[PDB]
């Protein structure tokens, strides 16, 4: 096995319309899709890893203003690095404290790395709860 | 780095300043200069303080270090080197 994620690939895929909150509901459901207009922003282009496509989904949304809102000032300063942005206390678990990037379908299941209607923004609290049902 | 009584005063507001303005050469830097942070104002918000402050708290570096300042002031914690 070689990993997927960690080799270059075309981002794919509409992800949905959100609103000015969307960051609220990283933390129930399934979690919050890719914004329609971060997949407009990025599709067709080439990146090096899942890592460096995370990087480019947080700067989008930094660039956003109707994405980048809802986020205060210290939470802007993060994002505007391409670094994701700080959940709620509530929301963390241990070391993990920052929105996290998760795939719907599992890659070894045939779900695709770069596929944006693929990908699941979660806090790390409810991907956790996710992962622990399966 | 052991206990915010190691810290001056113009230390803390350096160190909380850098978590502010993300000033750190990757995310997982920031994340343990958050911990750490934590770690050293021992208050139950957390990184709330920095990133969901209360409606009306201050939320610049020199506000954060107030809120920290003032509560444990308040819950007799031991306060800034100096």
């Amino acid at each position: 096995m070689e990993s997927k994620r960690n080799k270059p690939g075309k981002a794919t895929g509409k992800g949905k319309p959100v609103g000015d909150k969307w960051l609220d509901d990283a933390g129930k459901d399934s979690g919050a899709p890719i914004p329609d207009r971060i997949a407009d922003k990025l599709r067709d282009k080439e990146f090096k890893s899942f890592d460096d496509f995370a990087k480019a989904v947080w700067e989008e949304v930094s660039k956003d203003p109707e994405l980048s809102k809802n986020l205060n000032p210290s939470n802007k300063s993060s994002v505007s690095k391409g670094y994701s942005p700080f959940t709620p206390k509530n929301q963390q678990v241990g070391g993990r404290k920052v929105y996290e990037l998760h795939h719907d379908k599992p890659i070894s299941q045939g779900g695709e790395v770069y596929d944006m209607d693929n990908i699941r923004v979660t806090t790390p609290k409810r991907h956790i709860d996710i992962h622990r049902g399966k | 780095k052991h206990s915010i009584s190691d810290y001056t005063e113009a230390e803390f507001l350096q160190l909380v300043t850098t978590i502010c303005n993300a000033d750190t050469s990757s995310e997982e830097e920031l994340v343990k200069l958050v911990t750490h942070f934590e770690e050293m104002t021992e208050h139950p918000s957390g990184s709330d303080l920095i990133y969901y402050p209360k409606e009306g708290d201050d939320d610049s570096p020199s506000g954060i270090v107030n809120t920290v300042k003032q509560w444990r002031a308040a819950n007799g914690k031991s306060g800034f080197k100096q």
